[PDB]
């Protein structure tokens, strides 16, 4: 009962709407990375944050219930 | 020159569909 | 390198080898324009 | 809101070219910056 | 001499009529004229060798590998072992050996079997064309079978040619097959090669689509039987009417996903069932046949590097550690120099 | 009717572009969250703290090397709920601890339940027998045995497959080196069902397409089919004679044919799941005792079976220090198994 | 007027869009356009790819470190190179590229003209250029014209080799160099002897050709054969036995040529993989066998310099670590490279005597240029990844290298394979169409229903 | 003799791009084929001439 997709995406109204929303979504994703926010939301190391300058060991979690605090310590050991 | 290479492939890439479009508008022998 | 007189055309020379691929893609643009009849 | 005013063959061509550009950018990224081995 | 040529000529024509007859229980045909003796020779040699052949010096280092049942193998470990690396790609028929004992030590049976086998299956493919022509069918079943033929040809002929030795062809055995696969991964990273990935999509997808098509037709069989009968008796061989409701089947599948993801055209559907696994197997056969010339899977070893220059490992680097383990252990007495270059 | 339950039932079962149903209340959120979790993790989330691995586009991985990786071995089999005692409601820490892995595994499991319920629900509404749902029990058996039962038998979720292309390749090679999984007869039956299913898919599609009746004048033959037609679109009688003469046997019953296309890949996947359940307990088909007794006593006895164990020993020694970082393996270079030169 | 008003649709032609070029089978004018335009694409690529290669070319790196396949073809003809394959002048590469690129505009012009503007069928316009696929004499006439053209092409190579500067000869005494061929091999016992050589190891069929005299003389024979055969087919019509043996249709002829090109593609794969005479290793890199042999040579040299007696050194298996015997007794390199003892190359042959590798020459006569070459070839072995990471599959990223031999062998195996599939496809279809059942079984006259049951 | 060469080659590139689009459009266009035909002749002749000019001028830069 709904309108065919081929009708929708060949109408100017569809493209008037989505000529705004599609670039807006794309640019928001770009800025999510380029501002560095993605690193902090997900906890992903930046290129200079995998190791400290002297230690060359992986910060592997070894404690189940204080794992949260254990990641906190590894992160305070950088810079 | 990445800007030059991109502009070249843009005009070359547009040329093909431009031929089809011009003929569609002119109701040509497509 | 190309002879230095032609050097300004380097970015165009970089792109030319791909043009044959565009001919195959153009066949589909054309066929879409006639509705794959 | 009427369908057909933008021909479907143009939509398909422009959309496909957009796909090619974005995938092409990802392949460029395989050779530069992160993941380039350099 | 005179009309005798016509008594010979009609006799030849009687033979041609028998060879090409649509009424033989098994079709012979001109391809069958080559196929039948070569498959029989390969089968007979394989069975005798699998049971009774003595150990074979596959890697040319006087280190014979036992493949046969009587020499300590079971069904899983047994194989007919590839011919010696000292032979390389040289043609080694029985009559090039000083004795059968020498021929057996050097892996002669392997060459006899694979060469007759490959002639046999190429002619089996031609024979599938031939009978379809005699029966008034369309011709392309042989094209589907060209996919397994291409794959067999890749592992028994193309890969040995590229690497310079039938000692690197796939062994004729179950554990020998796994050996070939493991060494192949160490030397070509085939898992990271897109043609093998297409192969996997081909066989995972073929199995998926087989189950899908089977379940959808079975789901919509028209009631022709009682509950104490197998529904299979509801179809009679050669009946004109279709035996299931394809409108019902499409109505199910179109709602399972969405309407336009479902085939309503049985011919389109069955073409898709043919093309998907066949194309996937073509590509994986081409994977083996091009890694035969050492164009190998993607190599992302150490591709990710941090700001200082430390490698940050990815799962590709863990794959590399497994490949190294197989590389350094395989053919442990055969390499004298630091690079394995074939 | 009247009554909110019946009114809701009406709306859920409306014929619309995307069927919803009661099953959709489970299916759509769980499938969306499983797929969305995988896309989120492979795009943005590391595996540095669980594996010492980069695993996202953000870090420089590509489509083949990204993954959502399993939690660290120290988490055991923790559900790793966002609000659980490990992450304690901290979303960032939850990602760093591997919570997206259990998120995807568990929403995926319940999504697969929802999908099979969808197959049942739609089959019941349309009036077809639910063979498609029955066939889907095989993917479910595979998912449950591999992603849930296997790690549950092992030390932790760490040894489940990680959700990624290269991560899965690593899982394959781990199973070779540690479980000798290629030697396992349950895996072999799985292989037979997958390859046999792909064979059936190809051969059936090709056979239909090359025994078509001429039902139109076009050289492209797809248009000469009508979904409502009563007649078979291809000749079962000609197909049967072709395969009888080529191969010796042929289908004669279309219903048996399509049931068999379900039976083969469905049964194969079920058998492979049984083998993985054994591997959850390290209950491997690792060795043949008679082979090991002979080889230990006779240093000239060699088979493809003993050759592959040496490859496995290489895999374990070369891959374990980086693949099992929680073990803190340090293998001095002198203890690594290596053949000559390599 | 209407979407379906032309003959360029399924309704008029019987062929769907995805088989649209089959609509051209009996439209000789447009089909001529398609063919000429396609030839323009081939020539276009040759010209444009050469200029791309030249623009990217650093003359002091080896060609094979730079992803080049076309400049090696030009250099093999003796253009642009001197002793050892060093590039002395890039202008010949430039000329080949420009002239192909310019020529492709002419071919494209004619192709586009015949495809959409010129007469759609040629028979009403000209009895000479018009044709019917079923006219067997007209078919052998056009075949004959093209045979003559091909024979001339083979004689152009001969003319280059003998009168216009020669060819690059990796075997030239004193070191590889351009050399004018003055004594091409004309003895048919030699020329056609190649055609009867086994394709197996140590023989290699025609892939074993190892000197430019045989190459040039072979092209003299092929040139005369093709010109004679072309004249023959212009002046004759197919014999009765041929008429009864073949299918006579456009699609059948296409299928014969597909089978032929597939075979040639497989032959080319083996040529570039094994042959280092018409594919000089100076330009294409070492062959697989060559680089494996070069490693053994490299460590023989190193260990002998350290004091090893390489003739008496027993390896772990009991075979010589450096030197052993082939199955017929010749002294060969040891290790896994025992499989490659049929290899022959100009850097190695000075060490070979009547019985194989000569221990005295090995001890006393290995020159630094041989050590250099073996090291170079060992470290440019044709192994590498799809993303062009040079080395074995376990190599770390560092070296950007895939040998031209691997690129050329793999591409032409893939192409030759699908052309064999295409041969089967079109040959089977041509048979079915000539017999009248390519569109399916006649329901009212199904052959199997008139046959006795099998049992 | 001068580096005017860079212009003739630029003209050749421009003229080529103009022909690449114009010739197929003209060949398939209903109207104005009389005017198109002479233009295609002139463009083709100028194109050939520019090829020769660039080819000769090549040897002065
Ligand atoms: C058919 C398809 C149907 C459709 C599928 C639908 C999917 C729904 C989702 C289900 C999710 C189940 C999660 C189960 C988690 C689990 O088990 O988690 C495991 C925990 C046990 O915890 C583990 O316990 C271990 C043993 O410790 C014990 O022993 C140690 C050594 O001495 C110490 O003393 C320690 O203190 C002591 O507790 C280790 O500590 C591990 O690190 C720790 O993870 O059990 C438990 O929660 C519960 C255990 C009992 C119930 C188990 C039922 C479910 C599993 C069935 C399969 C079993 C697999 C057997 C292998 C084959
Ligand atoms: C009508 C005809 C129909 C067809 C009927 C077929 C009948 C015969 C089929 C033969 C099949 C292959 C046999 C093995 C070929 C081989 O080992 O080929 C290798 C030979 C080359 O041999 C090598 O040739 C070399 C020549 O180099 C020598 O000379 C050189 C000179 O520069 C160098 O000096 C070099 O170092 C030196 O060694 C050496 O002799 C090597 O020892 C030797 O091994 O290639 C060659 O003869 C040429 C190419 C051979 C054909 C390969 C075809 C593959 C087909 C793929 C099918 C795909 C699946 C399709 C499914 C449907
Ligand atoms: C039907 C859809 C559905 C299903 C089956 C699941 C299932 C799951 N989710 Mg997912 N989720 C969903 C939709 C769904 N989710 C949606 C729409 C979102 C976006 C909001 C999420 C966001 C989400 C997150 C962020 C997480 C999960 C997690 C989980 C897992 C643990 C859930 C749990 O313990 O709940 C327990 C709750 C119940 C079983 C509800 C029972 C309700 C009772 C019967 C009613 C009576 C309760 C009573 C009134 C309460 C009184 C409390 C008072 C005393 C204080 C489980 C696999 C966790 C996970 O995957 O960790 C790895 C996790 O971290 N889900
Ligand atoms: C000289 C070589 C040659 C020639 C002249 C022909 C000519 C013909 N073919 Mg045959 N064919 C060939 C080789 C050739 N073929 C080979 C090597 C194969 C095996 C793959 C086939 C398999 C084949 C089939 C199965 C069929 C034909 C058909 C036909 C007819 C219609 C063709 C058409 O309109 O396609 C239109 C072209 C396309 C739809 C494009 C296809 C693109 C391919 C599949 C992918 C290319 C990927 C590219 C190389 C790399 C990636 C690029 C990127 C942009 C994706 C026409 C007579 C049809 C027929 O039988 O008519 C009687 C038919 O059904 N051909
Ligand atoms: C090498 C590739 C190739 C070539 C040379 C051709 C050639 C041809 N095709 Mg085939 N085709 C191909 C690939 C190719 N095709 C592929 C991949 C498909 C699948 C998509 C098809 C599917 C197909 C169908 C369904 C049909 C054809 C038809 C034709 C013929 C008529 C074209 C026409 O009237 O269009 C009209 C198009 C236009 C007017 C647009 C302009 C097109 C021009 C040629 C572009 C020129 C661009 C170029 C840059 C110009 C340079 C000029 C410069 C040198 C001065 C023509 C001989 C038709 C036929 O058989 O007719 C009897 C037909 O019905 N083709
Ligand atoms: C195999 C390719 C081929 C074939 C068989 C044809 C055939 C034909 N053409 Mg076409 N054409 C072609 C390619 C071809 N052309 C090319 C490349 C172009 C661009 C220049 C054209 C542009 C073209 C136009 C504009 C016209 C034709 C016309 C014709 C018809 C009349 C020909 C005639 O009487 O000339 C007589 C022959 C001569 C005067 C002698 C020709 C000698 C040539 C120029 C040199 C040959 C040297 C050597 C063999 C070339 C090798 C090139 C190779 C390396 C690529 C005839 C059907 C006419 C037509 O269709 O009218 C209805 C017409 O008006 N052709
Ligand atoms: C493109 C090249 C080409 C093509 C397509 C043709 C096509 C044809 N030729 Mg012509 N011919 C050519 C070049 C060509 N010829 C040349 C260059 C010459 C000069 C030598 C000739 C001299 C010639 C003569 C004298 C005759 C023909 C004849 C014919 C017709 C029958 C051919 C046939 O049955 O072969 C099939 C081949 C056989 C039936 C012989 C057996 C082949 C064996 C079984 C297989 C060998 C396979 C093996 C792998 C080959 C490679 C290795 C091998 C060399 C060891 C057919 C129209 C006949 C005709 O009717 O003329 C009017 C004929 O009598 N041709
Ligand atoms: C040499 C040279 C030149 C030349 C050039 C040329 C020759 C060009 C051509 C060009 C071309 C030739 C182009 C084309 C293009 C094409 C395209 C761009 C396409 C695309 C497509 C697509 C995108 C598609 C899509 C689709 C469709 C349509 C339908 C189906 C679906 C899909 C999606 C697939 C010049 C002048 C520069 C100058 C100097 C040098
Ligand atoms: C997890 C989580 C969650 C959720 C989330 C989500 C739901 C998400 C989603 C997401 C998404 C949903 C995303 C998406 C993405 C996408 C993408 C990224 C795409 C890409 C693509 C491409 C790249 C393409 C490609 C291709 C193909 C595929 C084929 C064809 C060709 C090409 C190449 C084009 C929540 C909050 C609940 C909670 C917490 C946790
Ligand atoms: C028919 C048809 C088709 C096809 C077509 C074709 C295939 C065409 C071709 C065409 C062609 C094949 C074209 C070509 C052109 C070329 C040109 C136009 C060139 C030019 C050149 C130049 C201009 C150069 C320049 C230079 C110099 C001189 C020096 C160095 C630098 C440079 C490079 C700048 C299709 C598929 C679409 C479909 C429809 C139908
Ligand atoms: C240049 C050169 C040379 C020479 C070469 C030559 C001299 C070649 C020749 C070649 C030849 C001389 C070839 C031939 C070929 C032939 C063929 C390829 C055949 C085919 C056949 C067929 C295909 C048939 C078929 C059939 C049958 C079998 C049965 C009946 C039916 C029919 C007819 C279908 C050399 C090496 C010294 C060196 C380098 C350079
Ligand atoms: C969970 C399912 C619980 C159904 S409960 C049921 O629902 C009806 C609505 O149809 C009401 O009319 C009725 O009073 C109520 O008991
Ligand atoms: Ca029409
Ligand atoms: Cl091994
Ligand atoms: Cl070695
Ligand atoms: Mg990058």
């Amino acid at each position: 009962g709904e309108r065919p997709f081929s009708d929708i995406i060949t109408s100017v109204r569809y493209w008037v709407i989505h000529s705004i929303t599609i670039p807006a979504l794309f640019i928001a994703g770009w800025l999510f990375v380029s501002t560095g926010l993605a690193y902090d939301v997900f906890g992903t190391p930046r290129p200079d944050s995998y190791y400290a300058q002297e230690q060359r060991s992986i910060p592997l979690v070894t404690d189940r219930f204080e794992a949260k605090q254990q990641v906190e310590t590894f992160l305070e050991q950088l810079k | 020159e990445v800007i030059a290479q991109l502009t070249m492939i843009a005009m070359i890439g547009i040329a093909g569909p431009m031929i089809i479009f011009l003929l569609a508008v002119r109701r040509g022998n497509l | 390198k190309l002879p230095e007189a032609y050097a300004i055309f380097d970015p165009l020379v970089d792109v030319l080898p791909v043009i044959p691929v565009l001919f195959l893609a153009l066949a589909f643009v054309w066929q879409a324009a006639v509705g794959f009849r | 809101s009427e369908g057909g005013r933008i021909p479907l063959w143009i939509v398909a061509t422009v959309a496909g070219m957009g796909v090619i550009v974005i995938v092409g950018l990802f392949f460029y990224g395989a050779y530069a910056g992160l993941g380039s081995s350099l | 001499t005179v009309l005798q040529r016509r008594e010979q000529l009609n006799l030849w024509e009687q033979f041609c009529s028998w060879v090409t007859s649509t009424n033989n229980r098994l079709y012979v045909g001109w391809f069958g004229v080559l196929m039948i003796p070569t498959l029989l020779a390969a089968t007979i040699c394989f069975v005798i060798a699998f049971i009774a052949a003595p150990p074979v010096d596959i890697d040319g280092i006087r280190e014979p590998v036992s493949g046969s049942l009587l020499y300590g193998n079971n069904i899983i470990t047994g194989a007919v072992v590839p011919s010696s690396n000292a032979i390389g790609l040289h043609f080694y028929p029985i009559w090039e050996a000083a004795s059968l004992d020498e021929w057996l030590y050097n892996g002669g049976p392997y060459q006899l079997i694979i060469f007759h086998f490959l002639i046999g299956v190429f002619c089996y493919m031609g024979r599938e064309w031939e009978l379809s022509y005699r029966l008034g069918m369309r011709p392309w079943i042989c094209v589907a079978y060209s996919a397994p033929v291409a794959a067999a040809t890749a592992v028994f002929l193309i890969y040995p040619i590229g690497q310079g030795s039938f000692s690197d062809g796939m062994p004729l055995g179950i554990s020998g097959t796994f050996n070939f696969m493991l060494v192949f991964q160490a030397e070509h990273n085939i898992l990271m090669h897109p043609f093998h990935q297409l192969g996997v999509a081909g066989v995972f997808g073929g199995a998926l689509f087989s189950a899908m098509h089977g379940s959808l037709v079975t789901s919509s069989l028209i009631r022709e039987t009682t509950e104490t009968e197998s529904a299979n008796y509801g179809y009679k061989f050669g009946q004109e009417e279709e035996t299931y409701n394809i409108v019902a089947a499409h109505g199910y599948f179109g709602r399972l996903i969405f309407q336009y993801a479902s085939f309503n055209n049985s011919r389109a559907l069955h073409f898709f069932l043919a093309a998907w696994p066949v194309i996937g197997i073509w590509f994986t056969a081409l994977g083996i046949s091009t890694m035969a010339f050492n164009l190998n899977g993607f190599n992302f070893n150490h591709s990710v590097v941090d700001a200082q220059g430390n490698v940050i490992n990815t799962w590709a680097d863990i794959i590399n550690r497994a490949n190294l383990g197989m590389e350094v252990m395989h053919e442990r007495n055969a390499h004298n120099f630091p690079l394995d270059l074939a | 009717e009247r009554g909110w339950f019946d009114i809701l039932d009406d709306w859920l079962k409306r014929d619309r572009f995307v069927f919803v149903g009661w099953s959709g209340i489970l299916l759509f959120p769980c499938a969306y969250l499983a797929l969305g979790g995988w896309l989120t993790g492979t795009t943005f989330v590391t595996s540095w703290y669980t594996h010492g691995l980069a695993s996202s586009y953000l870090e420089g991985c590509n489509f083949l090397t990204v993954a959502v990786s399993t939690p660290a071995n120290s988490m055991g089999h923790s559900l790793l709920l966002l609000w659980g005692p490990e992450a304690q409601g901290d979303f960032t820490r939850w990602c760093q601890l591997g919570g997206l892995w259990t998120f995807i595994a568990l929403h995926g499991a319940f999504g697969l339940i929802g999908f099979m319920l969808r197959q049942f629900e739609i089959a019941r509404l349309v009036g077809v027998r639910p063979y498609n749902a029955i066939a889907f029990s095989a993917p479910i058996a595979v998912f449950v045995s591999v992603f849930l039962i296997y790690p549950l038998g092992q030390s932790s979720w760490f040894f489940a497959p990680s959700f990624g292309v290269a991560a899965i390749f690593r899982f394959l090679l781990f199973f070779q080196g540690f479980h000798n999984w290629t030697l396992n007869p349950f895996h072999m039956m799985g292989v037979a069902g997958v390859l046999g299913g792909a064979l059936l898919c190809a051969i059936h599609g090709a056979t239909v397409e090359n025994t078509l009746f001429q039902d139109g004048e076009g050289a492209s033959t797809f248009r000469a089919f009508n979904p409502t037609q009563a007649e078979e679109t291809y000749s079962m009688v000609t197909a049967n004679r072709f395969w009888s003469q080529i191969f010796g046997i042929a289908f004669s019953n279309k219903r048996w044919l399509h049931f068999f296309m379900l039976f083969v890949p469905v049964t194969g996947l079920w058998m492979s799941a049984i083998g993985v359940v054994g591997l959850a307990l390290n209950l491997r088909s690792y060795d043949f005792i008679s082979q090991e007794i002979r080889a230990a006593e006779d240093p000239e006895f060699e088979t493809f079976y003993t050759k592959n164990l040496l490859l496995n020993e290489g895999i374990r020694a070369w891959m374990a220090p980086q693949d099992q970082p929680h073990e803190n393996f340090v293998f001095p270079e002198e203890v690594l198994p290596r053949g000559n030169a390599l | 007027n209407s979407i379906f008003a032309t003959n360029r649709d399924q309704e008029s032609s019987g062929f769907a869009w995805w088989a649209g070029n089959a609509r051209l089978i009996n439209l000789s004018g447009k089909l001529l356009g398609a063919h000429v335009a396609h030839a323009g694409l081939i020539v276009f690529w040759a010209g444009a790819m050469t200029l791309f290669e030249l623009a990217h070319f650093i003359p002091e790196k080896p060609m094979y470190e730079q992803g080049l396949i076309l400049i090696p073809h030009i250099a093999t003809l003796g253009w642009g190179v001197g002793p050892g394959g060093e590039v002395v002048d890039t202008f010949p590469f430039f000329v080949v590229g420009v002239v192909h690129l310019i020529s492709s505009a002419v071919l494209g012009f004619g192709g586009v003209y015949h495809a959409i503007r010129g007469p759609e069928t040629l028979e009403e316009y000209s009895s000479f250029f018009g044709y019917d696929w079923k006219d067997k004499n007209k078919m052998t006439t056009i075949l004959g014209f093209h045979l003559i053209v091909l024979g001339i092409g083979a004689l152009l190579l001969v003319a280059k080799a003998m009168f216009f500067g020669g060819l690059y000869d990796t075997w030239a005494p004193g070191g590889g160099d351009v050399r004018v061929i003055t004594n091409p091999t004309l003895d048919p016992r030699v020329i056609f002897g190649y055609l009867l050589k086994s394709p197996f190891g140590g023989e290699g069929w025609i892939v074993s050709v190892n000197n430019l005299e045989d190459v040039v003389g072979g092209h003299i024979w092929i040139g005369l054969i093709c010109i004679a055969g072309g004249i023959w087919h212009i002046l004759t019509t197919p014999f009765g036995w041929a008429r009864r043996a073949f299918i006579w249709s456009g699609e059948a002829y296409l299928s014969y040529s597909l089978g032929a090109l597939s075979m040639m593609g497989f032959i080319a794969t083996c040529f570039v993989w094994f042959n280092n005479t018409v594919y000089p290793s100076e330009f294409y890199g070492p062959t697989g066998p060559e680089a494996s042999q070069a490693q053994a040579m490299t460590f023989l040299i190193r260990d002998q310099k350290l004091g090893a007696n390489v003739g008496s050194a027993q390896g772990p298996t009991g075979l010589g670590k450096y030197l052993m015997r082939s199955p017929t007794g010749e002294i060969i390199f040891g290790g896994e490279t025992m499989r490659f003892w049929d290899f022959r190359g100009p850097w190695l042959e000075p060490l070979r005597g009547p019985n194989g590798l000569d221990l005295n020459k090995i001890k006393n006569d290995i020159q630094p240029w041989q050590e250099r070459r073996a090291a170079e070839y060992m470290t440019h072995a044709p192994l590498g990844s799809l993303n062009s990471v040079g080395g074995v599959a376990t190599e770390i990223n560092s070296v950007n290298f895939v040998s031209p031999r691997s690129w050329l062998a793999t591409s032409h195996f893939v192409l030759a394979f699908f052309f064999l599939v295409g041969h089967l496809w079109h040959a089977g279809r041509a048979r079915a169409a000539a017999a009248g059942f390519e569109k399916g079984i006649d329901r009212e006259s199904e052959p199997v229903l008139s046959m006795p049951s099998l049992d | 003799m001068t580096i005017l060469f860079q212009l003739a080659l630029a003209a050749l590139v421009i003229l080529s791009f103009v022909m690449v689009i114009g010739v197929p459009v003209a060949y398939a266009s209903p109207q104005d084929w009389d005017r198109s035909k002479q233009l295609i002749f002139l463009g083709s002749g100028l194109w050939i001439a520019l090829v020769l000019v660039v080819g000769v001028l090549n040897f002065f830069v």
